[PDB]
């Protein structure tokens, strides 16, 4: 018995909030996603969970706005509530000001939504993390945590066994800045493959990939292009 | 507010080769009584945006407060110069305020002009914004700003809003606008723009009872928002027939 992990408003003698930390723990259980960016592009790739043979893969990445998309890991319903909130904030900003929202302001609003759910005993923290990829004067990647903090990244990964993908990203971080869109896609897909189980592969069915950039609205990649990229990845993995 | 009580008359804003030139006489009238003769009617929103108003002064001060605090909060969240709100953003915000108040039948009794520079590529003024210091009052030259990068918006009581190369309010919508539609041209120098604005203000002085000849000119250019020194406009009658004595005309008939 912890005696301090029962309520979300109670600090432990070490100054920790255990319910919020458990909500974060829910994030590590999700499928892996990877976001990387060059000087002009952000590429998001993630694994689509499959429940069984007869089931369709779960959706991993979602469009928020013309130049904003997200990937998540954790409790899906929480992610859906946050997705609706972000889509509405962006559309309401276009409606009121006739311009595309500032991405920093949207992410701050998301993080404040996170924060408000941690200060009352009648709420729980959102048990999901959001990876946010947009192009607003420059490519950008953001992360949001259950505790109400957010961070900007140059390359990012989370989910189950995302430490292998993080190792790959740290190794090649220097390359991503100057590489072409095709190379950036290959890098993102290889980082995602680095998180795979022993027996698994990356297939058009179980692989979500989106690009967004300077003149390139948020767009998922089609099955044909995705298949060509996966074949290139396999072939240059054989080397 | 239920109707105008203290009112300013007319504002003129035009694009010229270095940015926006906006003018308004410094007068606020209590009906036909010219109670206030040194009133500021053009306000700075940020380094690239100004607000002019005609109509009720109290409503205009309310709106000015709203925009002042909006710009403050904008600066509070700024991380780069691109984050500052454009004149288009403020025009949308004001049009929305007016629309909402119309739907409640509670309008601000104003016509508003929002003007400024709709780009950040012409200078680095928004890199380090000073709210309470002005460095213009260094020896640099103005940048020619493409007309498409400049913005002049209009909002009226019903929420009608639009943009153009020149905008007028009040009696300028008849006197000044006629001469502008006749004579305005793109890429005017400060001299030509000032001459045309002064001709419009002279006509207004001669034909608008609420107007005065003490003119405040404001410029929005690569150097920021500049308030010129207020000046009295010289207005002389354009005919000797006005000055002819009545006794020199025939004493009989309706001679007056």
């Amino acid at each position: 018995r912890n005696l301090y992990d029962t309520d979300n408003i109670i600090y432990s003698p070490e100054g920790r909030l255990y319910q919020v930390e458990y909500a974060s723990e829910a994030i590590k259980q999700g499928t892996c996603a990877v976001a990387i960016k060059s000087k002009d592009y952000v590429v998001v790739s993630g694994l689509k969970k499959c429940i069984s043979k007869l089931s369709f893969p779960q959706e991993k990445i979602f469009k928020i706005d013309d130049y904003i998309g997200i990937s998540m890991s954790g409790i899906t319903s929480d992610a859906k509530v946050l997705t609706k909130f972000m889509q509405n904030e962006c559309l309401s900003h276009k409606f009121l000001y006739n311009e595309n929202i500032n991405i920093e302001s949207l992410v701050r609003s998301v993080a404040d939504k996170y924060q408000k759910n941690t200060q009352k005993s009648s709420k729980r923290a959102f048990g999901v993390g959001l990876m946010i990829a947009a192009y607003h004067n420059e490519p950008c990647i953001f992360e949001t945590r259950p505790n109400g903090s957010y961070f900007e990244y140059d390359a990012l990964s989370f989910g189950a066994r995302s430490h292998a993908s993080k190792t790959y990203l740290e190794k090649n971080l220097h390359l991503f800045e100057e590489c072409s869109l095709e190379e950036l896609i290959l890098h993102c897909l290889k980082a995602l493959k680095c998180s795979l189980s022993s027996e698994s592969e990356l297939t058009i069915s179980n692989t979500a990939l989106a690009v967004v950039g300077k003149n390139h609205p948020w767009q998922e990649i089609s099955s044909l292009q995705l298949e060509e990229y996966l074949s290139k990845v396999k072939m240059d993995a054989e080397q | 507010t239920l109707g105008p009580v203290v009112t300013g008359t007319s504002v003129i804003a035009i694009k010229y080769k270095h940015g926006i030139m906006i003018a308004a006489d410094r007068k606020a009238s209590y009906g036909s009584y010219a109670k206030f003769q040194n009133v500021e009617r053009i306000f700075k929103i940020n380094n690239k945006t100004v607000m002019g108003f005609s109509g009720e002064l109290a409503d205009a001060q309310y709106l000015h407060e709203l925009l002042t605090r909006k710009n403050i909060n904008n600066l509070s969240e700024k991380k780069r110069k691109e984050d500052m709100y454009t004149p288009q953003h403020y025009h949308s915000y004001v049009s929305r305020v007016f629309y909402v108040r119309k739907n409640r039948i509670d309008p601000l009794f104003n016509n508003i002009i929002i003007a400024g520079i709709n780009s950040q590529k012409y200078d680095n003024n928004d890199d380090n914004v000073l709210l309470y210091t002005n460095k213009n009052n260094n020896n640099e030259e103005y940048k020619e700003i493409h007309k498409d990068d400049l913005y002049i918006g209009f909002v009226d009581m019903h929420g009608t809003n639009f943009c153009d190369d020149y905008i007028t309010t009040g009696y300028a919508r008849y006197f000044a606008l006629t001469l502008l539609r006749d004579h305005y041209k793109d890429n005017m120098t400060e001299e030509e723009a000032r001459i045309l604005i002064n001709e419009c203000l002279r006509i207004l002085y001669f034909r608008d009872a609420t107007s005065s000849n003490f003119i405040q000119i404001v410029k929005v250019t690569s150097k920021g928002v500049e308030y010129e020194e207020p000046y009295i406009l010289p207005c002389v009658l354009n005919s000797a027939d006005y000055v002819y004595p009545s006794t020199l005309l025939p004493p009989a008939g309706c001679m007056w």
